[PDB]
């Protein structure tokens, strides 16, 4: 009866689909429950690491597919790779030492482990952007800088917790080296990105940007906020006017503040006193190359 | 069953089917046993030789010696890709343990997403004949994701030499070939060689290619007024 | 069953001639098939391969033997030491290995490989030639500037692939 169990167990632990196990279009699969009241329980919770995983991969696709939001599927890349190599190494190993001693042995060791890693990555991230796709749906009924922000908050929840703080600030960082690349293009060379837009600044002879407000980021806004923010503009569009400036070459390649610079991309950055400093310096030098290009030459 | 299972399955990632498998010019129809366990297994595998089924297809089609050499260069580069399987292959025998068709799926998942994006690409292509091959690369190179910029790359990197090619024949020697629709100079008693502004590209300026019109013109015109011209420069 | 199949298989990929492996003077070489499925495809991709090496050879005798076209042996004599060298050495390595292990061993990594580099060069060469023979049968029915030109041509289609140019290359000099 037990070892019918037990192997009945192994079976059900992988979550294979089939015809058995049904499938409703939205709850998910679900099956039958007929077990010992012991195993039943056990299934129980079993069952909401399972959905998970599924949920995840279903998540997973719709982030990255040919998809839009070049920063959104670049953490969704990484992360499917990161979980997809620890679960699976993880996990192969423990069902053929389980099969292999004898055909069936006790999942809840080997579990507890797997579990806490996995359980707390993944699942924090998931309920925030399960959120904010919601609420993207709302916002469309009736961003750069959100995203940076809603990564922030979750760190700031996190606090207080080495492990995934420590794996949530590396994603950080990657997707921080695009917007530190996009940045440094700006500051060093007056040339922002855009895919389809990563900057709320869209081009409108010798042309001019404005903002586009429906999408307009969460970061910026306030009175005090925005003049803040005028001000890193107005250095913005100083570094794309010296750009223009190309009519008589410019490439800079003069000693400037260029390395602090090049180190500051590389950083991750996610402070806005340490850029602030970086673009006023950059602004100053900026300017004054282009006097000195105005003045005499 | 499992071993015996797992060597009839990897030839069927090949695209040659087993005897207990009813692939055909189609997936697995059904699967001699039956198993709900083995069907879900089944689903993804059917999936991966569809993919396989199709490549070889699409190969044996561009194998028909078409179109252009842009279109040459994508040729060679999923070539490329398939040695990568192969390596795939002798990896997975080279092993020695028992695999699983769990661990099948798991080790080469990495080829699953590269091989889905390059059909994208094939896909969009069977309408698109000459210089829109050009903006096609143009985009996609835009987009991001280490992996999948990084192949758009050296798409790219391919193609900028095919152009050159076509510079080097322009400037030195006035001489320019068009050949399935790319570049930008027509012809057209009547007997003119000119631009063509609508195709000149701005990636390399539009007002560079200009300059650069006017000088290969020149150079072709200069040989008609006589033979004997600035030489060993 | 699996064992005899790979032992088979070793014997029919040298593909050697026989009584079992019979002679249709102009397909060519034929022999009948009945293997697994799987093995079966593979086998038919293969059988291509085995084909062009035995029309080559064949197309080799014609061109140097005692011919006239002193340009056009120049370039057989050259090509057919050079396929010889590439192949002898890549395959006979090949053999012994997988016999050498267990007495069988698999082709299919080893082939890919070898299959590239060979198949290219040679395959396109003898395909122009071919038209080219049956075009001078139609001349005749009803040469050094054309032989020039046609190498050009196929140069101008190689276009794009360093490895085909460079080989093709090297024979245009010489000649």
């Amino acid at each position: 009866q037990e070892a019918l169990v037990v192997k009945d167990l192994l079976n059900v632990l992988i979550g294979l689909e089939g015809t058995y196990i049904r499938y409703f279009n939205d709850i998910e699969f679900k099956i039958a429950k007929k077990m010992d009241p012991s195993f039943k329980t056990f299934s129980r919770r079993i069952v909401r690491y399972g959905k998970q995983y599924m949920i995840l991969t279903r998540a997973y696709e719709k982030w990255s597919d040919t998809s839009f939001g070049m920063v959104l599927q670049r953490f969704a890349y990484e992360i499917r790779r990161f979980l997809e190599d620890v679960y699976l190494k993880t996990l192969v190993e423990r069902l053929e030492r389980d099969f292999n001693k004898v055909p069936n042995f006790s999942i809840r060791e080997l579990e507890q482990i797997i579990n806490e890693t996995e359980v707390n990555k993944q699942m924090e991230l998931l309920y925030n952007i399960y959120e904010e796709i919601f609420r993207e749906i709302e916002e469309r009924r009736t961003k750069g800088g959100a995203i940076l922000k809603i990564f922030q908050q979750k760190i700031l929840e996190n606090l207080g917790d080495r492990s995934s703080v420590m794996f949530l600030k590396k994603l950080l960082n990657n997707i921080s080296q695009d917007y530190c690349t996009m940045l440094y293009e700006w500051l060093t060379q007056g040339i922002l990105n855009d895919p389809y837009q990563e900057f709320m600044t869209y081009d409108d002879w010798d042309t001019q940007y404005f903002i586009r407000k429906d999408v307009l980021l969460r970061d910026c806004d306030s009175e005090e906020d925005k003049n803040l923010l005028f001000k890193m503009l107005r250095t913005g569009i100083l570094l794309k006017v010296v750009r223009a400036s190309l009519q008589i070459p410019t490439i800079p390649s003069n000693s400037s503040d260029i390395t602090i610079q090049e180190i500051n991309d590389f950083a991750d950055l996610m402070e806005g006193s340490n850029l602030e400093l970086y673009v006023d310096k950059c602004y100053s030098r900026a300017n004054e190359i282009f006097l000195k290009l105005f003045f005499q030459g | 069953p499992e071993e015996d299972i797992l060597k009839y399955v990897s030839y069927t990632l090949l695209a040659t089917t087993s005897a207990l498998f009813p692939f055909d010019h189609e997936q697995i129809q059904i699967p001699s046993k039956i198993p709900n366990f083995e069907s879900g297994l089944l689903h993804l595998i059917f999936e991966a030789g569809l993919l396989y089924q199709s490549l070889g297809y699409k190969v044996e089609k561009f194998r028909m010696l078409n179109i252009s050499p842009m279109k040459k260069a994508l040729i060679i580069e999923i070539s490329e890709e398939l040695q990568n399987y192969t390596a795939f292959v002798n990896n997975l025998v080279s092993s020695g343990t028992v695999v699983s068709l769990k661990s099948l799926y798991r080790e080469i998942y990495e080829n699953i997403i590269r091989l889905r994006i390059y059909c994208r690409f094939t896909e969009h292509l069977e309408e698109l004949s000459g210089d829109t091959f050009l903006i096609e690369l143009n985009i996609f190179k835009s987009h991001g994701d280490l992996t999948i910029r990084k192949i758009a790359t050296n798409l790219f990197n391919s193609m900028i030499s095919l152009y050159y090619e076509y510079l080097m024949n322009w400037l030195t020697k006035g001489l320019l070939r068009a050949t399935y629709g790319e570049f930008f100079i027509a012809e057209n008693y009547h007997i003119p060689i000119e631009f063509n502004q609508e195709r000149v590209p701005a990636f390399i300026p539009k007002e560079l290619a200009y300059k650069i019109f006017m000088i290969g013109k020149s150079y072709i015109f200069l040989e008609k007024y006589c033979k004997e011209v600035q030489w060993t420069n």
